[PDB]
RNA sequence: UGCCUGGUGUCUUGGGUGU
């Protein structure tokens, strides 16, 4: 799993709008199938049978959850899309010009 | 994890048969080869020693190292117990028994006279001192015996060899 | 091209092979941040000037050393052994004279970057020294000839017995000795300047001890100096010229794009 | 077979000894660490003559990590068994695979194939031996053995000898 | 051999930049290596100070090896060595 | 201290000789006989042993330790292996060299055409040089065009006449002027058939040619086994979560066997000249360009994609290539970027550095009796407080995260540990600008750690920089050791670099409103009053606190 | 750090700065080599604490090395071209 | 070869100092003939096989050298450098020793 | 007593930024 934090994913996998998040979250909970090992020994059903394929944050940036889209792809897939909003205000060293 | 004075050795193509280690053909390796160099470069010839040799040499070094450490003011056990590490205590305890238990000549004239036999001899002048070592230490008693035990003296016959073992056994105190 | 050049601690400038490039870093062994344009007092004017500027005469008054500067302007005049020394100095000055206008700058430009700016310590010399007022100096002339004599053969760039190395460090040098014999003169020393002895050995040791420091230092990559120098002006910058023809002089172009002559005719 | 040799050790010393004590410190550390040590190549080096009076010449600061570096040269002895050498030996144990004697520092085991057929083993006997009529070694017996080869290890040597060629067995 | 004699060394007698950087370097790290220091220290404990302060009183315990191009060298100590 | 303790000496290069590999050093170097070219064995892990991924030739995974030497993939190096050739082929780096050998030499007695008797020839040889040695002996032996089986007594030759050599791709043809006129046969050079004329090259022939006999032996020059790399100089790459893709390499390597299986194969069972002339002209082709794959001439092996493949020859060349992009200049670690600013208010060599970069970059400072209380509170404050330390690193080189560590109080520092504190003030750090023209565009500052997201600079240094502030970044590295600290702070300080060797004149002066109010200020009619003239000198760092008359 | 911020350095003289740069704070490794050969076919396992090369079979003549990861990597692709890099830790004239 | 260079330089006014020009033009007639730079010209040197690969032709001089035999003695600044040395140069044209004499007060 | 995670493609191409 990343190292990010998980906990702000809803049921589906995918976060809420309105959510405020930071560098390196998880915004998008996906998982790949794995073929299991012979962990089915012991374990009481506790072995790893998908593998993460989490989409997180960008590590630089952060904001608030503004709009969250989920549709099919031409194949009949799922298909998410997250917009991530935030604001910036003028600072020491940003450039301008007339 | 010590280095000889003898470096380079670097890559080749040819292969000799000279290069295994062999008593009987006289075979040391190079780095017991017949000629070597001191740590100024000089011509040097290989050392062998003889059990009373290395004996003698081993008690000189011993009891002058346990003198030093006293500040300058005979025992082998104590003289062993000298040393410092126990691996090397246990070592050299090893070495000294073998050296007492089978000690030719306990003392030094004995061996300087053995020493000045076996090299100002003529026929003595072109022995290896390998084969010179041999000699003093197995302690043959017969011709026959010692060209058995030492093949490489069997090639060498312009050698005194009875008489040289009569008076080696005259020298080894009864 | 340039990267594996240095200087190394017999002051000789080598390549990574050993082969030697020079045999004395910039001819002079010395470092380019430690030089500064001077003007060398020998070269200019005319004979007339030179003459008035340098030349002491003890047997004629009006033409000595003014007897207001000198505490023992009294028992100079007649003395022959003094005269003979004066002589001697003027004579160098004149050989350094003709050494410089004949030989090394033709064309008479005596604004050149020399180690060690005189001007400056002797100015340094007069603030700390208080050297104002008419007081007569004490500085005899033979402790003068003598010093400046002497500090002409502490100037070491090359160490060593050998008389090639003697040679060699009397050649790097030569610029040098002529600008401090120019300035350093008898009658400059006690009529222009005022020194008085002490300031005179200060002068001496700073002299000393400033082209000690002003000499290059074993180690110096003075190759990739070099190339850096040369190739940033190019980044700011009928015949050609510019980086075209540094182009075709780097390449060493066997056809350039404008070959010509400069015929020099004879004098009549 | 003992020899003198002409060896070098290169030393690393740590800054915080960089004392007065640095060239006396340097000789015991030398002595500890080469006296009694087995080296393949060499053999086994016994003592260090002139163990008090070693030139260590100028150390080398290594580039980056402060510690000197020493070349010491010395002169030792050192004892090196070889491939067809016939030597002394006292036993030290007795089994049916066979025998174990010492040579000096160096341990030699000598198998039952190696061993004349009439020294048959008896474990009966007290202590147990390899016998025959006229022969009996047992432990702490003199034989006299040729040592056929010898197998090099990290810092150990294992020679293995042999009993069955003429003047060889009990002595 | 190899050595050149104190009698006969003929390079410059004074320390240079690149041989002060190097030297105060090495007295640094090795301070900062818990070396012992062969001057008084007041009340400094920087490693480089304690090393510069021990080079402008001639107590560094080191020595220059100035290689000369041919393989020859020069031993010079820095207690010898004329610092500016 | 972070490779783990070997008890071999560690000593420096010295010395690099170079040469070519002979096929007994190639199969003694070897550990492992590539024959497969199914690199998986069933598609269930465990790759095919004697395939192209066999587990003996290293480890690329960090689960899976070398079958060789046994150590984790941070520490194999990784070992070679070997691929016998069928029938051998041209290196293609030599083929001139092969032409000039083969004109050299004669193709049947394997001698030189020319000897010692000539005077010229004899001249020749004197020089020391290989490549001069070998250049003045092809222009020589080049016009003799007949072998001479008696001296020009016998010189050991066997009277043949030399053919002439041409060139044609990969392949060489030989023209015998076979007995005015009549009718010459040209045939094809076989690698073998020149590989054996070569073995029979006396080695006084192949010191006058400048071939050296212990290192470069000319018939070397003709591969017949290949060395195969181990993984590490070909891993593979996973294209998404499932699919991983094999590198160029390891395709060639694949093409290669392939070819090599196909040709044994051909040859024990039945053999058709021109089947064989086809087939051992594509297994040429394939080992030809698996290493130059820019051949002149001829098209370049594509992969199914299309694009060209990507050659071993192509992985050393250029600005990308591995000596330009990976050896002579490397992406380095403990540095930072952003954008500058300008700052009246500092010295001359200070540089203002943000706390998020201060708290980033760090510098691993030796525990002595003279900070342990100081490195102490460092530790406490944790990775996340100015003052503060991010690792903690034991005599033994393991390193104590203080992100993940529950006990951070829980803490003692013994002397010789090392604390990765964060970056503090009078830091020297060196300071950078690309291009980097000339040598003052590196200079060392003293860090002032400032708040906000630029570098600050006093506005004198702008110059040597050729910086202004519109949008310029620059680089800052950090010094990680006592003495490369004390390099910076003694050789690259910004005070050291203000006059240049370039033009012997300062390069930083008084430059824009500084310039234009000193101008201003010291006109002949400014007058001050007293109010303000004691401001003004209270500004003045150096002021003596004594007012002027 | 490119080439001209190495030249730069070089034009310092600082080369302590220059090698930890180009080693500590990038691709650092270490090496054995055979002090015959000269190649890196040394098989070394630490934790056993054995080395032998198998083509001069010698298990002594062994060094070290600390050189750049690229470096190795270049000789191993020199090598795959048959072209033999051999490193000797001494000099011979 | 002097008097051009400094023809060109000082054309636009520029100034750079005698010992620079005087090195490059040192370096260029060093041989006895012009020596170009470029790497017809550099190249075509005694220096180290791997100094000289990494200017130009990388490959094909490493197949020369290795052809040849080539030794490089390791000498220069570029070898050092790609092998992680310390390089001849600088502060490293030196080397500290101990000093067992001083360390006796 | 229920007890905490560091691991990130590659190759092309395009558009930009500071000189
Ligand atoms: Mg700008
Ligand atoms: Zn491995
Ligand atoms: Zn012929
Ligand atoms: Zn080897």
């Amino acid at each position: 799993l990343k190292h990010g934090t998980y906990e702000k994913l809803d049921e589906d996998g995918l976060i809420a709008p309105g959510v405020r998040v930071s560098g390196d979250d998880i915004i998008i909970g996906k998982t790949t199938p794995i073929p299991p090992d012979t962990e089915e020994l012991g374990q009481r059903t506790k072995y790893h049978t998908k593998r993460d394929a989490s989409t997180p944050l960008r590590s630089t940036e952060n904001g608030i959850v503004d709009q969250v889209l989920l549709t099919t792809n031409q194949e009949g897939l799922k298909f998410v899309k997250v917009r991530m909003r935030t604001t910036k205000v003028p600072q020491i060293g940003d450039k301008f010009a007339s | 994890v010590s280095t000889s004075t003898v470096g380079a050795r670097r890559r080749r193509a040819k292969q000799q048969v000279d290069d295994e280690e062999n008593a009987t053909l006289l075979r040391l390796g190079p780095e017991f080869a017949l000629k070597q160099y001191d740590h100024d470069g000089n011509e040097h010839d290989l050392i062998a020693l003889s059990l009373s040799e290395s004996r003698l040499l081993i008690r000189e070094a011993l009891k002058a190292r346990s003198r030093a450490r006293n500040g300058g003011v005979i025992d082998d056990d104590e003289l062993a117990k000298v040393t410092s590490g126990a691996v090397a205590n246990g070592v050299v305890k090893k070495t000294l028994d073998y050296l007492n238990t089978f000690a030719r000549f306990k003392d030094e004239e004995t061996c300087t006279a053995v020493d000045q036999l076996l090299h100002n001899s003529s026929d003595c002048s072109v022995l290896h001192p390998f084969e010179i070592a041999q000699l003093s230490s197995l302690g043959c008693e017969d011709v026959d015996e010692a060209i058995t035990l030492i093949p490489s003296l069997a090639a060498k016959k312009e050698v005194n060899l009875q008489r040289i073992l009569d008076e080696l056994n005259r020298l080894e105190d009864p | 091209a340039l990267e594996d050049i240095m200087v190394h601690y017999d002051g000789t400038t080598r390549n990574s092979l050993g082969d030697i490039i020079q045999f004395l870093y910039g001819e002079d062994g010395l470092d380019g941040t430690q030089v500064e344009r001077q003007t060398i007092d020998t070269i200019p004017g005319s004979d007339k000037a030179f003459h008035k500027r340098y030349y002491v005469d003890l047997m004629d008054e009006k033409n000595s050393i003014k007897p207001d500067v000198i505490e023992y302007a009294a028992d100079i005049l007649g003395d022959v052994e003094l005269q003979k020394e004066l002589n001697s100095e003027y004579e160098q000055l004149v050989s350094d004279r003709k050494f410089l206008r004949e030989i090394v700058f033709v064309n008479g430009d005596h604004n050149w970057p020399l180690p060690v700016n005189l001007r400056r310590i002797i100015q340094n010399a007069q603030q700390i020294f208080h050297l104002d007022r008419a007081k007569a100096s004490d500085l005899t002339i033979p402790e003068i000839i003598h010093g400046v004599r002497d500090l002409c053969k502490k100037l070491f760039v090359l160490r060593g017995e050998n008389e090639l190395i003697k040679e060699a460090q009397q050649n790097a040098t030569s610029l040098f000795q002529c600008l401090v014999r120019a300035r350093l003169a008898t009658r400059r020393i006690l009529e222009e300047f005022r020194l008085n002895r002490d300031a005179f050995e200060w002068v001496l040791g700073t002299i000393e001890a400033q082209f000690q420091r002003s000499l290059v230092h074993p180690g110096e990559m003075v190759g990739v100096i070099a190339a850096q120098s040369i190739g940033e002006p190019a980044t700011q910058m009928n015949v050609t010229l510019g980086v075209p023809r540094l182009k075709e002089i780097l390449n060493v172009a066997k056809n350039i794009k404008t070959p010509a002559l400069t015929v020099y005719l004879d004098r009549e | 077979m003992f020899f003198l040799k002409d060896l070098s050790l290169i030393l690393t010393l740590h800054p915080s000894y960089f004392g007065p004590q640095m060239n006396q410190y340097l000789r015991e550390k030398l002595l500890t660490d080469v006296e009694g040590t087995c080296t393949g190549q060499f053999g086994y080096i016994v003592t260090v003559l002139d163990g008090m009076n070693i030139d260590v010449g100028k150390g080398r600061i290594i580039p980056g990590s402060g510690s000197a570096e020493f070349e010491v040269k010395y002169r030792a002895v050192v004892w090196k068994p070889f491939k067809g050498e016939v030597v002394d030996a006292i036993v030290s144990n007795v089994s049916p695979i066979g025998f174990f004697a010492d040579v000096g520092p160096l341990n030699v085991f000598v198998s039952t194939r190696l061993i004349p057929d009439n020294l048959v083993y008896n474990p009966s006997n007290s202590p147990p031996a390899y016998m025959s009529n006229d022969e009996l070694i047992t432990k702490g017996s003199k034989v006299r053995l040729k040592v056929v080869g010898t197998r090099t290890d990290v810092n150990e040597i294992y020679a293995i000898g042999s009993i069955k060629e003429d003047f060889l067995g009990a002595i | 051999e190899l050595a050149i004699l104190k009698e006969e060394r003929t390079t410059t007698p004074y320390l240079t930049k690149y041989e002060r950087a190097r030297i105060l370097g090495t007295r640094a790290l090795q301070i900062s290596m818990n070396a012992p220091v062969l001057v008084d220290i007041e009340g400094e404990t920087d490693p480089l100070q304690i090393a510069m302060k021990e080079l402008s009183q001639r107590k560094i315990p080191l020595v220059i090896r100035r290689y000369l191009p041919d393989g020859s060298y020069e031993d010079w100590g820095c207690d010898e060595l004329i610092v500016d | 201290s972070q490779f783990p303790y070997s008890s071999a000496p560690l000593r420096s290069v010295k010395e690099v000789q170079f040469g070519l590999l002979s096929p007994e050093e190639i199969r003694a170097i070897s550990v492992v006989k590539i024959e497969y070219p199914e690199i998986m064995d069933e598609s269930r892990q465990r790759p095919r042993e004697g395939g192209l991924n066999d587990p003996k030739l290293g480890s690329i995974d960090r689960n899976f330790k070398c079958q060789t030497c046994g150590e984790g993939m941070a520490e194999c190096p990784g070992h070679f292996g070997h691929m016998e050739l069928a029938k051998p082929v041209f290196h293609i780096g030599f083929i001139p060299k092969i032409k000039k050998v083969c004109e050299c030499i004669c193709m049947n007695c394997g001698k030189l055409l020319l000897d010692e008797t000539n005077p010229t020839m004899a001249q020749a040889i004197r020089i020391r040089d290989p490549k001069k040695r070998f250049n003045a002996v092809w222009q020589l032996c080049k016009t003799k065009m007949v072998c001479e089986a008696d001296a020009p007594v016998s010189r050991g030759g066997c009277g043949n006449t030399q053919p002439v050599v041409r060139k044609d791709g990969m392949k060489l043809w030989g023209t015998w002027k076979k007995s005015r006129d009549a009718q010459p046969e040209r045939k094809l050079l076989t690698p073998g058939e020149i590989l054996n004329v070569f073995k029979h090259i006396s080695p006084e022939d192949c010191f006058r040619l400048g071939f050296n006999e212990d290192y470069a032996r000319p018939e070397w020059m003709i591969i017949t086994v290949l060395p195969v790399p181990p993984p590490q100089v070909r891993p593979s790459i996973a294209m998404d979560e499932t699919t991983q893709g094999q590198d160029d390499l390891t395709h060639k390597l694949s093409d290669i066997l392939k070819a090599n299986i196909n040709v044994q194969k051909l040859e024990m069972d039945g053999s058709p000249q021109h089947i064989i002339n086809e087939v051992e002209q594509l297994l040429q082709f394939h080992v030809a360009t698996y290493m130059d794959n820019d051949i002149a001439g001829q098209p370049q092996a594509l992969q199914k994609s299309g694009r060209p493949v990507k050659a071993i020859r192509a992985r050393l060349k250029g600005k990308e290539g591995r000596l330009r992009g990976n050896l002579m200049g490397k992406r380095v670690d403990f540095s930072a970027r952003t954008v500058i600013s300008g700052d009246p208010n500092l010295e001359l060599d200070q540089v203002g550095v943000p706390i998020s970069i201060a708290k980033t970059l760090s510098y691993p400072e030796t525990v002595t009796q003279y900070n342990i209380h100081r490195l102490t509170e460092y530790v406490r404050n944790g990775p996340n407080e100015h003052p503060g330390a991010k690792y903690v690193i034991r005599d033994n080189g393991d390193r104590i995260d203080l992100r993940y560590h529950k006990r951070a109080g829980d803490i003692v520092l013994q002397y010789g540990w090392k604390v990765e504190r964060h970056l503090m003030d009078d830091d020297p750090v060196l300071f950078n600008r690309q291009p980097s023209l000339h040598k003052m565009s590196m200079m060392a500052h003293r860090v002032k750690v400032m708040p906000y997201s630029t570098f600050r600079l006093n506005l004198s240094v702008t110059s040597p920089y050729n910086a202004d502030f519109d949008g310029d970044e620059m680089n800052l590295h950090v010094p990680q050791s006592e003495e490369t600290r004390a390099e910076l702070s003694q050789l690259c300080a910004v005070p050291l670099q203000i006059v240049s060797p370039q033009s012997n004149k300062p390069v930083m002066g008084i430059v824009q409103d500084t310039l234009c109010g000193v101008r201003k200020m010291t006109l002949r009619d400014t007058f001050i009053e007293y109010e303000q003239v004691m401001n003004m000198l209270f500004w003045v760092p150096s002021w003596d606190g004594v007012v002027p008359q | 750090f490119g080439e001209m911020e190495r030249d730069c350095m070089i034009a310092h003289g600082a080369a302590g700065f220059l090698k930890e740069r180009l080693m500590e704070a990038s691709d650092a490794f270490r090496v054995h080599v055979c002090g015959i050969c000269g190649l890196m076919s040394v098989i070394a396992n630490l934790k056993k604490n054995q080395f032998e090369c198998r083509s001069c079979k010698n298990k002594t003549n062994i060094y070290q090395l600390h050189i750049p990861y690229a470096a190795k990597l270049l000789f191993q692709e020199l090598m795959a071209m048959n072209i033999a890099p051999r490193l000797y830790t001494e000099r011979s004239g | 070869l002097y008097k051009e260079i400094l023809n060109v330089i000082a054309f636009d006014g520029s100034y750079v100092n005698y010992r620079h020009m005087a090195l490059l033009v040192d370096v260029m007639t060093s041989r006895g003939y012009l020596m170009a730079i470029t790497r017809h010209g550099i190249n075509r040197a005694d220096t180290g096989a791997l100094m000289r690969c990494s200017f130009e032709e990388t490959v094909e001089i490493l197949f020369e050298a290795g052809a040849a035999a080539e030794l490089d003695d390791c000498r220069g600044v570029s070898e050092n450098v790609m092998l992680g040395q310390l390089a001849p140069m600088g502060t490293g044209a030196f080397d500290v020793m101990i000093d067992e004499k001083l360390l006796t007060s």
